[PDB]
């Protein structure tokens, strides 16, 4: 099944039609069809004109990973609305502002009901985790299955680097600081207590648990 | 051109004369005369752009030319205005409702005409060189990029340099700048070092070197529909909205920001509004919210022309339980005026069908003519248009160009009808399941 | 520009404490519904009383619509305006009484005042500003940031807190290009390199923004003005973070999400203590659903206790049709389609239909803001016309009118031009009566 | 063996070149009208000239107007595209149903494609990557040895990348193409064996034929595929990975801007001459099963520039359409519809047409049946059903294979009939008793 639907053989046909409807036909290619980019590049104002061809052709984990800070070109149609406005606006805002207090009241609600000391209610019964999937005979299924469960950009996305590494690179071995892999993109929960399932005995539930 | 030989193929558009009336028979149109008129009366009220939210319907008995008169005022409207046909089963979406999807529709019938100016630079590069001190004067470089004849050199700019190295740049791609915004267009590797690399990258294309001059200029005209903003400003990568369907009813904030800068875009002579038609085929299946929707989006300046077909008669509105005329409620024909269609006679029915044959590259003998005029008359006009082709199947069959009487007496016999097909099963209701289900399988009893 | 069948309505046309006139702000008749709008629109500008309800009732080509349009235009372009069809709330998105109930939202406005302290310009020196005792092992020790800003007639030497040092490094700025920073905040916004600097004149990328007007220290008063729905929608969505979830949310389509009542609340709140506060003005305006005779029966029940909230605008109501059925029931025949539970809630405005007199002035109104001039006769022939088809046929044939006559190479309407646009467009009447003759089903 | 199905004896129409069609061809008997029709039809879609062409067939159950259908898929080849369909799967909840019907229709029409494939093939003798700066290296030489000799090739920094991930070193057996640039490792070499003695790495022997290995073909496309791989809303086929995405694509509605260009390239490359348009056939069985709205779309979507020849099959009388409450028609099939169809009938058969049917379906399913088993098959086929006899042809066999014998008689029909009733016989046993049979 492996060796001749997914892997590319000599009398298999993958690769070929792969690039056969991925890039001689994409209508974003710039070589054949040019007055189509040319059109989106007027609308959204992309300063590189390969880059449609480069976001019909990412997926969408890597393409939400690598996202690109620079502005747009200012004579596109892309009107920013009010609401991106006060968006970013308050970015980085102090208290005590009209425009600022509007726009948070979920740090509100979480101050004023006291959700930082909160405790956890609910683990899960059984955790698990993905199913694994067994080929008999073949290194390259090991090495597939072993790169997509941990994907080095995903897994290194999810994470952080320690900070002497940091010092390492940057002033070590003198790798550019925009050049790091990015990391803390992980969601922040709710509270300490919240972090994992596993919940330790408490001394404090010996000393209620019991009648006498 | 990748089209063939449709129904509508020969409608190359209204024909008609400079004081807007039509011919006896030029431009595909035969007949018609007070409707062509009318449907010339409409297209030059388009062209004249300032009235806005007008409803214009075309009633008429089947198969008498209302669709026909829709794709010659498609024909004749011309490129670079937005037409768009769509039918009356497309408003029911799962995920899209079906009020926001007439606002669809609408949006994307009228566009907005933008000119740009150009300053083309494409050629081949040869180098690219490093005058930087330690990034000293901001990455300051040097560009080889030559067409076929001429060859000049160029300093470049950080937002340049980190452009160019962001993508996949080295020495015989095929790139583009723009002079003025400097849009970066890496076409591929130039198709004369073909032979440099015996294996080839998956993204890597050929393309022939640019011959001429470097720095050509040319303007070009832009027009985009009223929807397509609201796509690329709905999202953030919004552009693959406009390909995948996946709008999903943006909100109407977007669209009342989007009509105000339409409107100061407008002001200021750098865009300027081009309306179109919305053509509502099959108009007869659209329940009472649809018509209660279509009759207040025409009250707004940015409303394209709806034209209308129905071929009902007086029957029964969906959505209620009530009958009405042309299958609408009286609110929404007060609004319309109405295009009427009529029967042809046989005159009409023959230059139709010596049309349709030209068009579909059939010679017919005299005597086939009149007998598919006759066919025509009786039995059904498109039945009669329909015999010509496997007609002529017929008569390659039998090694002769043309067709004669022969071989439409033939494809007459071969292919039935709709009047033959229910005699036939009038006769033979037993062999033929039912309303109720029950039928006779077996063949004797 | 362009006729969209309305723009004759420049508002009601009421005098001061008193009757309206027959022939202003383009509408020709209605005295007692002008008067009702006016009193309406007079409580609705007082901004005393919320909740409440008015129902339009009358015949088809009758006006309520150019009434409502004129309420919104008499109210003026700070009272927000939501014009809505009673068939824009089945959303296959999210379930119908939470979309009446952003409608609602949408309709309500908020005004904020507040004064802005920036300095703009452009930067002609940076200086990372060493430190005396630079700690120890440290590739720098700033002291503070020395900026030189330059903007039209204006120079100035700002002397920064260290903590805009890697703001600066972060967002490119170098010498040679204009900013906008804040105050309190401290945050640079990088605008672009000025325009005299365009030297590297071969190729660039960046766009080249004129030097700034004004000095260089301003302090402007931005009056900004959002609706609550605005509020609702920007607190609802995750602004900041830019951890995976909100930025696959950005990258994704949007859903329209069931708000629940603790948002709104928290919003109302932070409102009122901003409106305690005297800094912020609410403007409540109102809300138009045409058609309502064509809302089920569950959204009447919503909007039975949605209309007796604290913040909720006025909404008015426009029907047509009579004795009729409730649509999502059975046998609740109603007056306008409007159950009798919500008739007691709200008042009812009666519209009366025209005459001759009141058709051909409306006719040559119409035309006169066409820009079409059309004679006397012509003008009594499309009266005549018009009490006996409809207002309405009368009024979209003139366009046809004008273009038969420039096709004929006259600027003037004439009697033949109108008969002959009568004979290429039909009237409804007539063409039933094709269709009662009609052999084909027409 | 091969397994036999209800059509696997239909090879094709069975008609002579001259247009007239022989009594018993090519697994057909009788039925010569509609044969002959199918037969000029087929010329029709093989003069490849016109779009938007429709047939209807008509007939009660049990004519073979599916067997038509099959053998005009069958006499236009496996070249040209056929989209089998019935008309209940136009019903979707995913995306909506005019949609899935325009899907069906771009699917029809299709493409042919001619390609080149060169592979490169040999354990990985040397690797050098040439660095060259002015971190990012300028080149690699890429060294493979096989069975027939060796070759060195020249790489890009791209395909370079590519093959460190697929940690390929020294002694690893690749696999090289030339064009699409795709890599993939196959294992250690056989002579690399013995430098552990137990370790992971796969070990795989040279390939015995010559490194660089080239042939052409024929990649074989619709138009479905092509506007299906770039109306991709999350992004992300061109990873080949094992294990599910993160977000599962839903169908989506397809828009008419992204056919039009689809139309532009496909005609540009058609224009370059790299390309050959083939129409194809839809073939919507059961179209009483559509709704109204199908039918008014497909009218509408009939006249379209660029659409296949469509044959529709219906058993149906004067019947309601579905969807609405008094629309009474032939065939199930609205008015304005069955304006634009040329019905072509299919008639019943005769005694001798069943017994010669039953004969063929014996021959071709691996049977031996006695003359007066097939005379009682034919009387049993003529008083309750052609297909209740030809289902019943098999258990006959089976219980002749019980009693180790090889030939059909009368008895096994008889035993056969006894075990399996039809639908008449059940009916009537059915209206006998009480309590739910
Ligand atoms: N004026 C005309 N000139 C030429 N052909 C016509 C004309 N009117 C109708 N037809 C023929 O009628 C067919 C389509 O008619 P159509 O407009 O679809 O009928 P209906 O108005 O009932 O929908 C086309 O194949 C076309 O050849
Ligand atoms: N009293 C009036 N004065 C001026 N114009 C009017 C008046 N009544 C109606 N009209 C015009 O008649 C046209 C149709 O009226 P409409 O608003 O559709 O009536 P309704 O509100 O009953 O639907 C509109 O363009 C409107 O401007
Ligand atoms: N003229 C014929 N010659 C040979 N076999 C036939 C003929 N007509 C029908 N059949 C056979 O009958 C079988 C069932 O017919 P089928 O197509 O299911 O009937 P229907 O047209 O009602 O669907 C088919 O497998 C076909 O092989």
């Amino acid at each position: 099944i492996y060796e001749d639907l997914i892997l590319p053989n000599y009398n298999n046909d993958v690769d070929i039609a792969n690039k056969l409807k991925n890039v001689k036909f994409n209508i974003f290619n710039p070589s054949t069809n040019y007055e189509l980019c040319l059109f989106l590049s007027k609308l959204t104002g992309e300063p590189s004109l390969n880059e449609f061809f480069r976001v019909s052709t990412t997926p969408l984990l890597k393409r939400v990973i690598e996202r690109t800070n620079g502005p747009k070109n200012t004579d596109s149609l892309s009107f920013k609305t009010i609401t991106q406005e006060l968006l970013e606006v308050t970015r980085n805002a102090p208290s005590e502002g009209v425009m600022a207090s509007l726009l948070n009241v979920e740090k509100h609600a979480y101050e004023r009901e006291y959700l930082n000391c909160i405790q956890r209610g609910y683990h899960p019964n059984v955790s698990a985790p993905p199913v694994t999937i067994e080929v008999l005979g073949s290194s390259h299924v090991t090495n597939s299955i072993n790169n997509e469960l941990f994907d080095p950009l995903i897994s290194q996305a999810l994470s952080d680097i320690p900070a002497i590494t940091q010092y390492n690179m940057h002033v070590k071995k003198g790798i550019p600081v925009e050049d790091f892999p990015k990391t803390g993109l992980f969601p922040e929960p709710l509270n300490k207590n919240f972090s994992s399932n596993i919940s330790m005995p408490s001394m404090d539930r010996f000393i209620t648990e019991s009648a006498k | 051109s990748l089209s063939l030989i449709a129904a509508h193929s020969h409608i190359t558009g209204l024909g008609l004369d400079e004081n807007l009336q039509p011919r006896p028979t030029s431009e595909g149109m035969v007949g018609q005369l007070q409707a062509r008129r009318a449907a010339g009366v409409i297209l030059k009220m388009v062209q004249n752009g300032t009235i806005a939210g007008r409803a214009v319907l075309v009633a008429g008995p089947p198969s008498t030319g209302k669709t026909a008169l829709a794709m010659g005022v498609s024909q004749s409207l011309g490129k670079d205005v937005p037409f768009t046909a769509i039918a009356g089963s497309e408003i029911f979406s799962l995920e899209l409702s079906k009020t926001e999807a007439l606002t669809q529709a609408f949006r994307k019938s009228i566009g907005i005409k933008i000119k740009e100016e150009t300053e083309l630079i494409e050629g081949e590069v040869v180098e690219i060189q490093i005058d930087r001190s330690i990034t000293g004067g901001h990455k300051q470089g040097k560009l080889t990029i030559k067409t076929t004849d001429m060859e000049t050199i160029y300093e470049l700019g950080n937002k340049m340099i980190d452009g160019l190295t962001k993508e996949k740049v080295l020495a015989g791609d095929v790139i583009s700048i723009d002079k003025a915004s400097g849009k970066i267009t890496k076409l591929g590797r130039s198709f004369a070092r073909s032979r440099d690399y015996d294996a080839m990258g998956a993204d890597t294309r050929f393309v022939q070197c640019p011959e001429g001059e470097l720095q050509k200029r040319k303007t070009v005209v832009h027009t985009v529909s009223l929807h397509e903003i609201d796509v690329i400003n709905s999202r953030t990568q919004g552009f693959l909205a406009l390909f995948t369907g996946d709008t999903g009813e943006i909100r109407s904030e977007v669209r009342d920001q989007i009509n105000t800068k339409v409107a100061e875009w407008k002001e200021e002579g750098k865009a300027e509004i081009v309306p179109g038609v919305l053509f509502i085929d099959e108009v007869h299946m659209l329940d009472i919210e649809c018509f209660s929707f279509i009759n207040r989006a025409l009250e707004d300046e940015f409303a394209p022309i709806v034209m209308m077909a129905t071929n009902r008669g007086v029957s029964k509105t969906r959505g209620t339980n009530y009958k009405s005329p042309h299958g609408l409620p009286l609110d929404l024909l007060d609004r319309s005026i109405i295009i009427t269609t009529k029967s042809y006679n046989e005159q009409e029915i023959k230059t139709i069908l010596s049309i349709r044959a030209q068009e579909e590259e059939v010679e017919l003998s005299s005597d086939a003519l009149d007998l598919l005029t006759k066919t025509g008359v009786e039995t059904s006009l498109r039945y009669s248009s329909n015999l010509i082709s496997v007609a002529q199947q017929i008569a390659m069959k039998r090694k002769n160009n043309t067709v004669e009487v022969e071989d439409v007496k033939r494809a007459y016999l071969l292919f039935l009808d709709s009047a033959r097909s229910v005699k036939y099963v009038q006769e033979n209701e037993s062999q033929y399941i039912d309303d109720q289900g029950n039928v006779q399988i077996s063949i004797a009893k | 520009t362009r006729t969209a069948a309305h723009t004759h309505i420049k508002g009601l046309g009421l005098d001061e404490s008193g009757v309206a006139k027959r022939v202003e702000g383009g509408f020709v008749g209605q005295i007692e519904a002008r008067e009702a709008c006016g009193v309406i629109v007079d409580l609705i500008k007082a901004k005393k009383m919320s909740g409440r309800a008015i129902l339009l009732a009358g015949g088809p080509s009758t006006g309520k619509t150019a009434l409502a349009l004129a309420i919104s235009q008499e109210l003026g372009p700070k009272v927000p305006f939501c014009p809505l069809v009673g068939s824009e709330l089945y959303s296959v998105e999210v379930k119908k009484t939470e979309t009446l109930m952003e409608n609602f939202r949408r309709a309500i406005g908020l005004r904020i005042k507040e004064t802005k302290e920036v300095y703009e310009g452009e930067v002609t020196e940076l200086t990372p500003e060493d430190a005396e005792n630079p700690l120890g092992g440290y590739g720098k020790t700033i002291s503070h940031v020395i900026v030189g800003l330059k903007s039209a007639k204006g120079t100035k030497t700002l002397r920064l807190d260290p903590t805009i040092y890697e703001s600066i490094q972060r967002e490119k700025v170098s010498i040679g290009d204009v900013i906008y920073i804040e105050a309190n905040t401290g945050a640079v916004k990088r605008v672009g390199r000025s325009d005299a600097y365009a030297t590297e004149f071969d190729l660039e990328t960046e766009e080249y923004v004129p030097l700034p007007k004004g000095e260089v220290h301003k302090k402007k008063e931005i009056v900004q003005d959002v609706t609550l729905h605005d509020l609702d929608v920007a607190n609802a969505r995750p602004q900041g973070g830019q951890d995976v979830i909100s930025m696959m949310g950005q990258l994704l389509k949007p859903k329209k999400t069931e708000i629940t009542e603790k948002l709104r609340q928290e919003v109302n709140k932070v409102v009122a203590k901003y409106i305690d506060q005297g800094v912020a003005e609410l403007i409540p305006g109102v809300l138009f659903i045409d058609e309502v005779n064509m809302l089920d029966i569950e959204i009447f029940t919503y909007l039975n206790k949605a209309l007796e909230s604290n913040i909720a605008p006025v909404v008015v109501l426009a029907s047509n049709r009579g004795m009729t059925t409730v649509r999502g029931t059975e046998d609740v025949i109603s007056p306008h389609g409007v159950p009798p539970d919500l008739i007691d809630r709200l008042l009812i405005v009666r519209t009366l239909p025209y005459d001759k007199d009141e058709i051909r002035t409306i006719i040559e109104r119409r035309a006169t803001v066409e820009r079409l001039q059309v004679e006397s006769s012509a003008l009594d022939l499309l009266a005549t016309m018009g009490t006996e088809t409809s207002l309405r046929y009368a009024l979209q044939l003139l366009a046809p009118c004008g273009i038969l006559a420039q096709t004929s190479n006259r600027k003037e309407i004439v009697v033949n031009d109108v008969n002959e646009a009568k004979l290429l467009f039909l009237d409804a009447k007539r063409s039933t009566k094709i269709l009662e003759t009609s052999a084909n089903y027409l």
